[PDB]
RNA sequence: GCUCAUUAAAUCAGUUAUCGUUUAUUUGAUAGUCAUGGUAUAACUGUGGUAAU
RNA sequence: AUGGUAGGAUAGUGGCCUACCAUGGUUUCAACGGGUAACGGGGAAUAAGGGUUCGAUUCCGGAGAGGGAGCCUGAGAAACGG
C-alpha cells in the first residue's frame, strides 16, 4: 500500500526520478484507523511475521492518571476537545497522541470521598479542577498510541500545563 | 426470519444484521464442529443473502440504477465492495489507499468509481485498478457529479467551491464559500440547482449556466438551543420541493418559490440528522426518509406521522435505496451490514422475488 | 517565546528540567540547565544519542529555523597529476538553543541516529 | 425425480423413482427444513411427515441451505474459490430430493420402515 | 573460501560453510576443516559425522555435535582421545594455528568483554565474544577488557582492565594477529581508536580498539602462546 | 529457476552506525507467588445425484 | 526543495506521509544537465614456475512469468508451480 521508497523524491541538489526498483515488501505502509468513541473493537494486525500491532477504531474506556495523588483510575470516555495537528479530527471526535478529551469526573470523585471524607468544592488541590468537579466533566489529555497499542492511555490536566490548554479553549 | 414492531402497528422486516448471525463464516472450522455438537435447526432457519460478514462498517453505500448492484466503502484495510444481486457475493473487492468519505458512482452500473479520500483528493476507478487519482485544496465530506455540465465538483470547510470538469479534466474559475459552512453538495434533477450545508444554517444555490449564487435560505426554530448547521440535503426528483436536515434532529422542508417557511418534525434524540431521500418512486409516494445516527424514519411529508421507526441496535451512518421497493442499505457499526426491507411500503425486487415469501407466510 | 508552538512543549523524562551529559568531554553549558528551550533533539536534556563521527568546520548559512549549514573545506591529492585541490562539503546540521551561532562559528558536532533526511549531526561545540 | 428417503428410526434410507407430475407438486417452491405430508402425494404415504433435507439438481450443483433463490448462482465457497450454487428452493430442475421422515402414519414401506 | 583455514584450492569445488554459533562467522574456523583437513585426523566428510557422533571431542566444556560447528580465536578444544587439549590461536601471517595446551591450561579460557550493562532486578552483567554472558561480574570488569572463565562453571577467576603497556592480541583488522604490548590509545573522529603497538622489533603498528585483545601484561602473558 | 527490456554519487567496494531496527534456526544466561477436565476431526456403515472433478 | 514542531504509518529512524510554521538547499572547489556501443567494469578472486603481462571464476543493473489491478500465509515473497 503505502511505500517509503526514498528514491522517487528529489535530491538536495535537485537530481530525481530515478524509477531503480518497483515498491517491494519491506518498505510497507498501512492505514490510519480514525478511532471514535463507541463500544470498543478490537481489531488484528500481524506485522513482520511474529509480532502485532492493535489498530483501534472505537474506544469507550481507558485508563487515565491522576497526575496530583499519582493514582490510576479507569476511565469511561465521552467527547474530543482539542488537537493540534489537526482540528478535523475533533470535529470528527477522533483520537490519538496528545489529544485533549473529556471525561467522567466521578471515578475520581468516589475516591476522593470514602479515601478522605470530604466532597468537591460544594485535602486541598487546584481550583480550576475543583470548578471541574462540579461540572461532571474533566479534561484530560493523552499519551498513548491508540493506532499502535490500540489503548486509550493518558493523564489528565494539571499545573501551567491546565492554563495552556484552557487558554485554547476559550 | 424474526419479525419486529415498530409499535407504529406497520410489521418491519429485518435481515443480514444483528440479529442474523452467521455461525459458518468459515465452514471448514465451525460448521464441521456443527455437525456432532449441534442439531443446527437455528441455523437451518437462518437465510444469509450475498455471502458477507464485513468489519468496520462503511462510510457510504450506493447502489447502481441498472444491473441491481451495490458499492460498499470498507475501512478495515481500507476497501472497496462490489455486490452482484444476480450472483450474490463479491465481484469486485479492491482495497484503498485512505478511506472515501463520499462516494459517487458514474452514471450506471459502474462503468467508473469516483471517491473522495481523506488525504485531500478524488481516485478514479475503473473496472481496471486505480485509472487516476487527483488531488484537491481542502478536506473532503461529499460530492456529486452532475450529468448536465460534464462537472463533478466538491467542496468541504474550504473558502472556495472546487469546480472540476471531466471532460477536457481541469479545474478553472472555482466558485467561493459564504463563511465556510459547505457541509453537503446536493443537485436539483431537473433545473440543476445546487444545496449546501452551511455552519450559519444557509443553502447556496449557484446555477451553473450563470456561473454564480442565486440566493439564501436561513434556519429559524421554536426551540432553538444551539447553534445549528444542516449536515445533509435532499433534492426531489419532481424538482418541487426541497429537503433540508439538521445537527438537532429537526426536519426542515422547504420550497422552490423561494420562500422560507418550513414545516418541523423532529426525531426524539436529535443527535443528527444523517440522510433525508424522498421516496418519490416508490408507490403511496410522497413519503421521505430522516434517520438519525440511530433512529430512521420515513413519514409522509403532508401529514408528518411515523410510518416506520427503523431502529438496528448498533448504529448506522448510511441510507440506501432501491427505487419502487422498499430496500434499504444501511452501514451498522458491526461486522454484519444490516440492510433491511418493509413489504407494506412496496413489492420486493426480482432477485428478493422469493425473499417476499418467507415472512408472511413464514 | 518558549510556549509558541500548537502542542505543549515538554521533556519525556526518560528544578523543572532533566539533563545529561553527552559525554567525550563535551561540558553542560550554563543555556542547557538554567535555561527555556525544549529541544528533545538536543543533545544535552533531550533524546539523541552522541555515537558516530565528531566533526568539525566552519558555519556558513544560518537563515533557516533551528538549524545550520556547515561548510567543510579540505585539499584532495590527485596521485595521477600530483597535485592538490581545494574543495569543501556544504553540511546542513541541526542546532541546539545554547550554541550563539553566525557566519563564522567553528563548530563541532556529532552523529545523531538521522535526524532529517539530511541532518545527521547535532551541534555540541561552537568555538 | 426421485425421492432419497432416509428413516434415521431404523437407520435405513431408500429412493424411489416418481415420475408423475401430481405427487411431484406439493414439493415445488418448499424449502429445506419444511414440513412436508406426502398423503397428497401418495395414498401409502398416509399419515407421513417428511422434512426436506438435500439433494442435487440433474447438472450435480447441490441445494445448499437457505441461500436463495432456486435458480442456480456463483457464490465464493470455501483459502476460498468460486465454484457454481444451486439454491436452496425446489423446483422441477431438481434430478432428486433428499428428504427425511419426521412423523410416521399408518402404512408401512417395506425396504423403509 | 577464506585465508585463515589454509585449505588447499584441491579437494572439491564448495567450500564447507559454517554454521551460526558464538563466534563470527568470517572469523569462525568450522570443525570440518579443524579434523580431516588440517589435523588430519578424518579422510572423508563422513568420517567427520563418526568422530562427532561417538563424542571424541569436547569444545570449552561442552559436547559440541556439529560438522560446520563455528570455533573462533582462544578455544579450547579438548580432544577425550590421547589425552591432548588444544586451543586455537591465529598465525600473525594471516591464518589460524591448532596449539598444544595442558589440562590446567585447559581449565581457563581468555574472554573479551564487547558489552556490559546493569540486567533485570539490579544485576551487573558482562558479554564476552564468545557470547558467554555472567552474571554478577567484578564492577572493576569494563568494557574491552579480558576474562578468565573457570569452565567448570561460568565464574570469573581473573580479570585485567585495559591499561596502557600491557601485552595485547589483535582480532581484526590489516595487522592482525600479534604481539606488541602497547604504545598507546589514540582517539579520532568516529571512535576508530587506533591503540598502538610495538612489537619485539620496536616497530609501530596500529589497528583498530575493536580489535585489541588483552593477552597479559607486560612481560607475563596469561597464555601460552605458541613459540617457534 | 529461466526469459525480456540498459542504471553516473546510483550500483558496487570497503567502512561504520545500529543507544534507529526485526529475526525461525546457533549458543550463552535466566522464573516459588487432578489415578487425569471438557471438547473435538474423520475413517467407517449404508443411499444417491452429476456428461464430468 | 531546506528545516521546525505535532500526529500518523512502519520492525524502527525519518517530510516517509499530512497538517501548521519559517525560505531555504547544492554551485566555477563544476552543482545541475548531456554522451556512455556501463560485452564495459570491479585485485571480486586465484591465476600463467618465460605463452611478456595468459587464464578461469564471481559480480553486472533492472523488469517479467498473457496483460493490468487488489489480496492471503510465512523469519523471509508485495510469491505468478495461491
Amino acid at each position: 500500500g503505502i511505500s517509503r521508497d526514498s528514491r522517487h523524491k528529489r535530491s538536495a541538489t535537485g537530481a530525481k526520478r530515478a524509477q531503480f526498483r518497483k515498491k517491494r515488501k519491506f518498505e510497507l505502509g498501512r492505514q490510519p484507523a480514525n478511532t471514535k468513541i463507541g463500544a470498543k473493537r478490537i481489531h488484528s494486525v500481524r506485522t513482520r511475521g511474529g509480532n502485532k500491532k492493535y489498530r483501534a477504531l472505537r474506544i469507550e474506556t481507558g485508563n487515565f492518571s491522576w497526575a496530583s495523588e499519582g493514582i490510576s483510575k479507569k476511565t469511561r470516555i465521552a467527547g474530543v476537545v482539542y488537537h493540534p495537528s489537526n482540528n478535523e479530527l475533533v470535529r470528527t471526535n477522533t483520537l490519538t497522541k496528545a489529544a485533549i478529551v473529556q471525561i467522567d469526573a466521578t471515578p475520581f470523585r468516589q475516591w476522593f470521598e470514602a479515601h478522605y471524607g470530604q466532597t468537591l468544592g460544594k485535602a486541598k488541590i487546584e481550583s480550576s479542577v475543583e470548578s471541574q468537579f462540579s461540572a461532571g466533566r474533566l479534561y484530560a489529555c493523552i499519551s498513548s498510541r491508540p493506532g499502535q497499542s490500540g489503548r486509550c492511555d493518558g493523564y489528565i490536566l494539571e499545573g501551567e500545563e491546565l492554563a495552556f490548554y484552557l487558554r485554547r479553549l476559550t | 426470519v424474526l419479525k419486529s414492531t415498530s409499535a407504529n402497528d406497520v410489521s418491519v422486516y429485518q435481515v443480514s444484521g444483528t440479529n442474523v448471525s452467521r455461525s459458518l463464516p468459515d465452514w471448514i472450522a465451525k460448521k464441521r464442529k456443527r455437525q456432532l455438537k449441534n442439531d443446527l435447526e437455528y441455523q437451518n432457519r437462518v437465510e444469509l443473502i450475498q455471502d458477507f460478514e464485513f468489519s468496520e462498517a462503511s462510510n457510504k453505500i450506493k447502489v447502481s440504477r441498472d444491473g441491481q448492484y451495490c458499492m460498499a466503502t470498507g475501512t478495515y484495510k481500507p476497501q472497496i465492495h462490489v455486490y452482484d444481486f444476480a450472483n450474490l457475493s463479491l465481484k469486485f473487492d479492491r482495497h484503498t489507499d485512505a478511506e472515501n468519505v463520499d462516494f459517487t458512482i458514474l452514471s450506471d452500473d459502474w462503468t467508473k468509481s469516483v471517491h473522495l479520500q481523506n488525504d485531500r483528493s478524488i481516485q478514479f476507478q475503473n473496472k481496471g485498478g486505480l485509472h487516476y487519482t487527483t488531488r484537491i485544496p481542502k478536506f473532503g465530506r461529499s460530492l456529486v457529479y452532475n450529468k448536465v455540465n460534464c462537472d463533478l465538483y466538491v467542496g468541504a470547510s474550504g473558502n472556495e467551491l472546487y469546480r472540476l470538469n471531466l471532460e477536457k479534466g481541469r479545474f478553472l474559475n472555482p466558485f467561493k464559500l459564504d463563511t465556510e459552512g459547505v457541509n453537503h453538495v446536493s443537485i436539483n434533477e431537473v433545473n440543476g440547482l445546487l444545496a449546501a450545508g452551511t455552519e450559519t444554517n444557509v443553502v447556496e444555490f449557484w446555477d451553473p449556466r450563470s456561473r454564480s449564487r442565486v440566493s439564501k435560505l436561513y434556519l429559524e426554530n421554536n426551540i432553538d438551543n444551539r447553534p445549528f448547521q444542516v449536515t445533509t440535503t435532499s433534492f426531489r426528483n419532481d424538482g418541487l420541493t426541497f429537503a433540508c436536515g439538521t445537527s438537532n434532529g429537526y426536519s426542515y422542508i422547504y420550497d422552490l418559490r423561494t420562500s422560507e417557511p418550513s414545516i418541523i418534525k423532529d426525531q426524539g434524540y436529535g443527535f443528527d440528522i444523517k440522510k433525508i431521500i424522498w421516496l418519490d418512486n416508490v408507490g403511496t409516494e410522497n413519503k421521505i426518509v430522516t434517520c438519525d445516527k440511530r433512529i430512521a424514519k420515513i413519514w409522509d411529508r403532508l401529514d408528518g406521522k411515523a410510518y416506520a421507526s427503523m431502529e438496528p441496535s448498533v448504529d448506522i451512518n448510511d441510507i440506501e435505496h432501491v427505487p419502487g421497493t422498499g430496500m434499504f442499505f444501511t452501514a451498522n457499526e458491526s461486522i454484519p451490514m444490516h440492510t433491511y426491507y418493509i413489504p407494506s411500503l412496496g413489492p420486493s425486487p426480482r432477485w428478493c422475488s422469493f425473499l417476499d415469501s418467507i415472512t408472511e407466510e413464514l | 517565546t518558549v510556549q509558541s508552538e500548537r502542542a505543549f512543549q515538554k521533556q519525556p523524562h526518560i528544578t523543572k528540567r532533566w539533563y545529561k551529559n553527552a559525554g567525550l568531554g563535551f561540558k553542560t553549558p550554563k543555556t542547557a540547565i538554567e535555561g527555556s528551550y525544549i529541544d528533545k533533539k538536543c543533545p544535552f536534556t533531550g533524546l539523541v544519542s552522541i555515537r558516530g563521527k565528531i566533526l568539525t568546520g566552519t558555519v556558513v548559512s544560518t537563515k533557516m529555523h533551528r538549524t545550520i549549514v556547515i561548510r567543510r573545506a579540505y585539499l584532495h591529492y590527485i596521485p595521477k597529476y600530483n597535485r592538490y585541490e581545494k574543495r569543501h562539503k556544504n553540511v546542513p546540521v541541526h542546532v541546539s538553543p545554547a550554541f550563539r551561532v553566525q557566519v563564522g562559528d567553528i563548530v563541532t558536532v556529532g552523529q545523531c541516529r538521522p535526524i532529517s533526511k539530511t541532518v545527521r549531526f547535532n551541534v555540541v561545540k561552537v568555538s | 425425480m426421485k425421492l432419497n428417503i432416509s428413516y434415521p428410526v431404523n437407520g435405513s434410507q431408500k429412493t424411489f423413482e416418481i415420475d408423475d407430475e401430481h405427487r411431484i407438486r406439493v414439493f415445488f417452491d418448499k424449502r429445506i427444513g419444511q414440513e412436508v405430508d406426502g398423503e397428497a402425494v401418495g395414498d401409502e404415504f398416509k399419515g407421513y411427515v417428511f422434512k426436506i433435507s438435500g439433494g442435487n439438481d440433474k447438472q450435480g450443483f447441490p441445494m445448499k441451505q437457505g441461500v436463495l433463490l432456486p435458480t442456480r448462482i456463483k457464490l465464493l465457497l470455501t483459502e476460498r474459490k468460486r465454484k457454481s450454487v444451486r439454491g436452496a428452493i425446489v423446483g422441477p430442475d431438481l434430478a432428486v430430493l433428499a428428504l427425511v421422515i419426521v412423523k410416521k402414519g399408518e402404512q408401512e414401506l417395506e425396504g423403509l420402515t | 573460501a577464506p585465508h585463515h583455514w589454509l585449505l588447499d584450492k584441491l579437494s572439491g569445488c564448495y567450500a564447507p560453510r559454517p554454521s551460526a554459533g558464538p563466534h563470527k562467522l568470517r572469523e569462525s574456523l568450522p570443525l570440518i576443516v579443524f579434523l580431516r583437513n588440517r589435523l588430519k585426523y578424518a579422510l572423508n566428510g563422513r568420517e567427520v559425522k563418526a568422530i562427532l557422533m561417538q563424542r571424541h571431542v569436547k569444545v570449552d566444556g561442552k559436547v559440541r555435535t556439529d560438522t560446520t560447528y563455528p570455533a573462533g580465536f582462544m578455544d579450547v578444544i579438548t580432544l577425550d582421545a590421547t589425552n591432548e587439549n588444544f586451543r586455537l590461536v591465529y598465525d600473525v601471517k594471516g591464518r589460524f594455528a591448532v596449539h598444544r595446551i595442558t589440562d590446567e591450561e585447559a581449565s581457563y579460557k581468555l574472554g573479551k568483554v564487547k558489552k556490559v550493562q546493569l540486567g533485570k532486578k539490579g544485576v551487573p552483567y558482562v558479554v564476552t565474544h564468545d557470547g558467554r554472558t555472567i552474571r554478577y561480574p567484578d564492577p572493576n570488569i569494563k568494557v574491552n577488557d579480558t576474562v578468565k572463565i573457570d569452565l567448570a562453571s561460568g565464574k570469573i577467576t581473573d580479570f585485567i582492565k585495559f591499561d596502557a603497556g600491557k601485552l595485547v592480541y589483535v582480532t581484526g583488522g590489516r595487522n592482525l594477529g600479534r604481539i606488541g604490548t602497547i604504545v598507546h590509545k589514540e582517539r579520532h573522529d568516529g571512535g576508530f581508536d587506533l591503540v598502538h603497538i610495538k612489537d619485539s622489533l620496536d616497530n609501530t603498528f596500529v589497528t583498530r580498539l575493536n580489535n585489541v585483545f588483552v593477552i597479559g601484561e607486560q612481560g607475563k602473558p596469561y597464555i601460552s602462546l605458541p613459540k617457534g
